[PDB]
DNA sequence: TTAGAGAATTGGAGAGTGTGTTTTTTTTTTTT
DNA sequence: ACACACTCTCCAATTCTCTAA
């Protein structure tokens, strides 16, 4: 995106993989692509091209660590503290099915402008696995996945081995409460490509 | 269906009347289309003949000029001098301007009826349709926001997306005849105030954006919220909002009287009328809509230094007067005197000069115009 | 065989070293950045030969051959070398073309096949892809190889290939005659002119006007085939910014808008809107906003919609909008369908096409909600989140956005809060940098200075207009203006000790008195963002000096205007 | 009596010709 | 560029007839 002359819309371009070269990229991962540039074959005289890869390159201690925690911000001590084990979480019990999960959640209640923003930050920065999204239900993709023409994305799904964040949680709509709701119950979720009832990890 | 070819091209438009020449002939197993090549045509409705510029000189030049046209509007309505006067003014029509930085003045004018039924509200809006060289006719209960301004469509053939004029498009350059024009919704209403003032309509839809023209008048009739005015009620009668009441340069009250005198002579009126219609076998309507189109297309006036500097004067006055009538009440008016009113009062001065094809408004100009204003606006404020 | 002879006579045109040598120190230069087209300028032309000038406007074809082939047939006597490296050279025309610039209304069928001028506005663009002009075959087995123009396999990197695009030309909307909508025309872009143009842009376009073939219906589609592309848009400003007598901004400000009378704060603020705060980042990879974001709210007749005319007159790209007209949709982008190439993508929305510019929102009270949930990341992040037609992307939209309103119930309420007579959200009205109250105040003092300036002005007439005359349908200097605003969007200016001093012990100041005081006294809280914007303006008034720092000055003025936008009832 | 050569009729192997081919704005009823 | 439907041609297989082994 930041490569882009003022007031354009982003272009892309195909690349066909073959041989020892495949399963080395992924989706959303940067990458450096050695390649011959070629016209593809009709079956006018103005054709569409692509890029033929030869080669594809990817570009104590508990008082310390609450310590470390936005050390920029002035008090809030214990919070960090709240913080710090939202990071480390509990233990799953797993009693024959009589379960108690070890995931700790927990929500902040902010007046307005106040320094929330820069600990929210601070901690998705900070997450070795994280996301963020914004209740108002923006432009984009949603907190669960969506279809375009394959399934794709959510911000309930993009964090799966770590925490997601929520922001102005107050202006979410029904369909964001039932969303949360069924992912605090069964930490999965459901969205229908073509009306079969596919379901995915959250 | 018809076919045009080399100097016919863009000599018609969409919803004119005309008589037409040409060839007939053919473009279920049997099926075959038909269509009609062109070879003249008429619009029964040009460039004004030398002749017909020394008849429209000699109307300019005579003096009484502004009774004569002031008796040719709608001559069949009984009464009412004054509001057939206005109407003149209406449609000549102020001059357009255009200042040193670069921004416009709009030059046209705004006018609005409101009382009791059966007045012969719609029949002046009927006859005003007919009178000006460009207009439309049209009612407040049947029209759309989108099909008042313009609207974005898709394509019938290939699958774009694609524009459309509403009616005041249609009307650039004329008058635009609202009918039924308490009757509207609120966000219907709210649509117009970008074209009535700035005269532009600005558009961002399905990934396009643009701005069109709406050069033109507005003309509404309206009756009180309680069906006719109740005098015991006051400022109740009217609910429009100030931002849309501002925008009129007239607003007329008008009242039902039920005077012997008057009543017995309308009578004897609309009886001859009516018997008339068989025995029947000053200007015509026709010369007079070719007459309109040449003094707005050749004259723009401007005022004299001592006609502005008696209407700065007049102008503190009626602030002050107004400004103590809120001041007095324990409630605000819903008629404003703001300085788009100081505008009205001299788009009214150039069209009365305009009418004699005068360079220069006067002094005797500025008396009519504000003599006008006077009866209407502060009649109704 | 004439042409022959025509063909002489341009080669000898260019050979101009025995008269002043100025075509042959173009081709020079030509040579020498590696470039292979020349611009020649038709004056010239016809100064020298009337007849050949006189002649190729009105057959551009087989008069530009000759031309190509002369400049061809000189540049290989330069640099026979230099002349192999290219298949053909192509030359395109500037200067005064008389009767031949038209627009796309006035252009038709009777001007097929002449040289002419087009201009307009650039509404939409097909993307860029590849054309066949020459291929070749080759056999390793025997050495064998075959070509064509328009058993072996193809020779790729001995074949050759062109670049070819397709955009469309609209009439000024300005122009239109009475009662119609614009019309366009189809213009072909190829070889080096690929994306020299995109939408929103006003153009002046050169080229050939051409027929394309199409059992046959007997008719034709008509194209404008490109020749060359135009675009449009220090000693004075060094000694004026010197003399450094008076405050220059308040000079500027005073001047701004000439028409319109009174509103001094109002003026210095659209000043800081148009000049721009700067642009910080950090270690930790966050940044902050430089653009700046104004809101007006006011009665009935207090030149609110003027203000906003005027910007986008005085201002570079900058866009119109108002709140009824106007859908979510429109305002980001919306997927479209390809008519020359079949496929689906993206067309820009107004916000995105005013990308590093200004955007004015009249109105703005009258759009759903709906809508303002678009407008939220674009003023807070600058930037706006699309997942549409196979494409997930974060699209630019840096903008300003200046915004106007009127108050509940139409008319302001002198005994309800400010928070009362403003329809909006509390959450939203916090985004904006100022917001400014207006009021009809209707006192007769000033009344009689305002109608006079209003009389005045009704009774001006040009210069170069006649006594009686009726337009057809269809103090600082504007120029200076415009100029000195340009150069001072470029330097940069950086804080002070002093500055930041004072910023810092004026805002603790300041909160404590809005400590001490309430909501039955104020618009809106004091924050961080309250510095950020103190910061922001300070930036801009030491930015309208040129000084390299920013002062006490410049703070003082920038607390100054804060101050009376947040604590004058 | 059994079998091969010269002349006449007929089948079909083969070639040539003609033709077809999700994503945005606006209205209306009834649910709120 | 790649498949049906239709029209048409020339080559040589099958039988009649006369003859020798
Ligand atoms: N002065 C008049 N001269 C002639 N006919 C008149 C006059 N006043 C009223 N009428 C008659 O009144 C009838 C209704 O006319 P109309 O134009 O609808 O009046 P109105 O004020 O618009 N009535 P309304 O629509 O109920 O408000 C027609 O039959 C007219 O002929
Ligand atoms: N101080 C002024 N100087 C010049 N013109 C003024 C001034 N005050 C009012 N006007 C006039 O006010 C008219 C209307 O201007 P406008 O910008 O629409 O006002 P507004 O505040 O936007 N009212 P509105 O659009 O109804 O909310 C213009 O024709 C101006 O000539
Ligand atoms: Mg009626
Ligand atoms: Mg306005």
């Amino acid at each position: 995106s930041d490569q882009v002359p003022v007031g354009n819309i982003p272009r892309s371009i195909t690349v066909l993989v073959e041989g020892e070269n495949t399963r080395i990229a992924q989706p959303g991962d940067h990458v450096s692509v050695t390649g011959i540039f070629l016209p593809i074959l009709r079956t006018g005289l103005l054709s569409e091209t692509y890029l033929e890869a030869h080669r594809i390159v990817k570009m104590d201690f508990y008082e310390k660590l609450a310590a470390s925690i936005a050390p920029e911000i002035y008090g809030h001590e214990d919070v960090k503290k709240a913080l710090l084990l939202l990071l480390v979480g509990g233990v799953d019990q797993s009693p024959r099915g009589m379960k108690i999960r070890g995931n700790i959640n927990i929500c902040l209640m902010g007046d307005p402008g106040v320094a929330k923003s820069q600990l929210l930050s601070y901690i998705d920065r900070l997450a070795p696995r994280s996301q963020y999204t914004t209740g108002r239900g923006s432009s984009g993709v949603g907190l669960t996945a969506a279809v375009l023409r394959t399934l794709e994305g959510g911000a309930l799904v993009l964090a799966d081995q770590g925490v997601c964040c929520i922001d102005e949680f107050d202006k979410m709509a029904e369909a964001d409460r039932t969303a949360i709701h069924e992912v605090m119950e069964q930490q999965t979720i459901s969205i229908a490509k073509a009306g079969i009832l596919t379901t995915l990890n959250a | 269906q018809l076919y045009c070819d080399r100097y016919l091209c863009d000599k018609v438009v969409p919803g004119n009347r005309v008589t037409i020449m040409g060839i007939y002939s053919i473009k279920g197993v049997g099926i075959r289309s038909s269509y009609i090549r062109v070879l003249g045509i008429q619009v029964d409705t040009g460039a004004v003949s030398p002749q017909e510029e020394e008849e429209f000189r000699r109307l300019a030049a005579l003096p009484n000029v502004y009774e004569v046209i002031s008796k040719s509007i709608a001559p069949s309505i009984f009464g009412g001098t004054d509001m057939k006067k206005a109407i003149a003014c209406l449609l000549f029509g102020g001059s357009r301007k255009r200042l040193p930085d670069g921004l416009t003045r709009r030059g046209d004018i705004n006018l609005l009826m409101l009382g009791d039924p059966g007045t012969a509200k719609s029949q002046l809006l009927k006859f005003v349709e007919k009178c000006s060289p460009i207009g439309v006719y049209t009612s407040g209960k049947g029209s759309s926001a989108a099909g008042l301004t313009a609207s974005v469509m898709r394509d019938p053939s290939s699958r774009n997306f694609i524009m459309e004029g509403g009616a005041m498009v249609l009307a650039d350059g004329g008058v635009v005849c609202i009918d039924e024009f308490d009757k509207m919704r609120e966000d219907d209403r709210v649509a117009i105030h970008e074209a009535m003032e700035q005269q532009t309509i600005s558009i961002a839809k399905a990934g396009i954006t643009t701005t069109l023209n709406s050069r033109c008048s507005v003309l509404a009739a309206a009756n009180s919220v309680f069906g006719r005015w109740d005098e015991t009620k006051g400022e109740d009668n009217i609910d429009f909002m100030p931002t849309i009441l501002s925008r009129f340069d007239m607003i007329f009250i008008v009242k039902d009287e039920h005077n012997e005198e008057r009543d017995v002579m309308l009578a004897k009126h609309v009886i001859t009328l009516h018997v008339s219609a068989l025995t029947q076998t000053e200007i015509d309507l026709a010369k007079l809509k070719k007459f309109i189109a040449y003094c707005r297309v050749k004259c723009g006036p401007r005022l004299s230094a001592e006609a502005a500097e008696k209407l700065k004067n007049r102008y503190i006055i009626m602030r002050s007067g107004a400004r103590q009538h809120e001041r007095d009440s324990d409630r605000r008016s819903s008629i404003p005197i703001t300085v788009r009113q100081l505008e009205a009062i001299v788009r009214i001065a150039e069209a009365l000069s305009k009418m004699k094809l005068q360079p220069f408004a006067t002094e005797a100009d500025v008396e009519e115009a504000l003599r006008l204003f006077q009866v209407s606006t502060l009649d109704a404020a | 065989v004439e042409l022959r002879e025509a063909q002489r006579d341009y080669l000898d045109f260019l050979d101009d070293e025995e008269d002043q040598g100025i075509y042959q120190s173009k081709v020079r230069e030509l040579i020498s950045d590696n470039q292979y087209r020349l611009i020649v300028n038709v004056n010239d032309l016809r100064r020298k030969n009337e007849k050949r000038a006189n002649r190729l406007l009105n057959n551009a074809f087989e008069e530009l051959v000759a031309f190509q082939r002369a400049l061809k047939d000189f540049v290989a006597s330069i640099d026979a070398t230099y002349a192999k490296q290219y298949e053909e050279f192509y030359v395109g025309l500037e200067g005064s073309f008389g009767s031949k610039h038209v627009s796309p209304r006035t252009l038709t069928s009777c001007f097929l096949s002449c040289v002419v001028c087009v201009e307009g506005i650039v509404t939409k663009c097909s993307l860029v892809r590849p054309k066949v002009v020459r291929s070749v075959h080759y056999c390793p087995a025997t050495k064998k190889t075959i070509e064509r123009r328009y058993p072996l396999e193809t020779e790729y990197g001995l074949s050759v290939y062109k670049d070819h695009q397709t955009i469309t030309i609209q009439e000024m909307p300005e122009k239109a005659p009475a009662g119609q909508l614009p019309r366009s025309v189809d213009v072909i872009l190829d070889d080096d002119l690929v994306d020299k143009a995109k939408p929103g842009d006003r153009v002046q376009v050169v080229g050939t006007y051409r027929c394309l073939p199409g059992y046959t219906s007997g008719t034709f589609r008509t194209v404008l085939i490109a020749c060359n592309v135009k675009q449009m848009s220090i000693a004075k400003i060094k000694k004026f910014s010197k003399t450094r007598s008076k405050d220059i901004f308040d000079q500027l400000a005073k001047s701004l808008a000439p028409s319109i009378h009174g509103h001094d704060y109002v003026k210095k603020a659209i000043l800081c809107l148009l000049l721009g705060g700067v642009e910080r980042d950090l270690e930790n990879g966050s940044h902050i906003r430089g653009d700046i974001n104004i809101l007006l709210i006011g009665d009935p007749s207090v030149a609110k919609s003027q203000l906003l005319r005027y910007v986008l007159c005085t201002a570079p790209r900058a866009i119109p909008t108002t709140g009824r007209g106007s859908s979510g949709v429109g305002l980001t982008a919306a997927v479209t369908t390809d008519q020359e190439t079949g496929e689906r993508r993206l067309e820009a929305g107004a916000m995105v096409l005013a990308d590093r510019g200004v955007v004015c929102i009249d109105e703005f009270d009258k759009m759903s909600d709906m809508d303002r949930t678009a407008i939220h990341e674009v003023m807070e992040q600058g930037r706006v989140t699309i997942a549409k037609a196979g494409i997930h992307a974060r699209l630019n939209a840096r903008c300003s956005v200046l915004a106007a309103a009127n108050p509940v119930y139409g008319r302001y309420d002198q005994y309800k809060t400010p928070m009362e007579n403003i329809g909006l959200q509390d959450s939203l009205l916090s985004r904006f940098d100022l917001l400014f109250i207006m009021l009809d105040q209707m006192d007769p003092e000033q009344d009689r200075e305002i109608s006079d300036h209003v009389l005045r002005m009704h009774r001006y007439r040009a210069p170069g207009e006649q006594d009686g005359d009726a337009m057809p349908l269809g103090m600082v200097s504007a120029a200076f203006m415009k100029k000195y605003i340009h150069v001072a969007k470029i330097i940069k200016p950086v804080l002070t000790q002093e500055s930041a001093t004072y910023i810092a012990e004026e805002y603790s100041r300041l909160r404590s008195q809005d400590s001490m005081s309430s909501d039955t006294a104020r618009t809106s809280p004091v924050t961080a963002r309250t510095l950020e914007t103190l910061i922001r303006l300070a930036t801009a008034h030491a930015k309208a000096r040129m000084s390299k720092t920013v002062d006490l000055q410049d703070a003082e003025e920038a607390v100054e205007l804060v101050q009376y936008a947040y604590f004058k009832k």
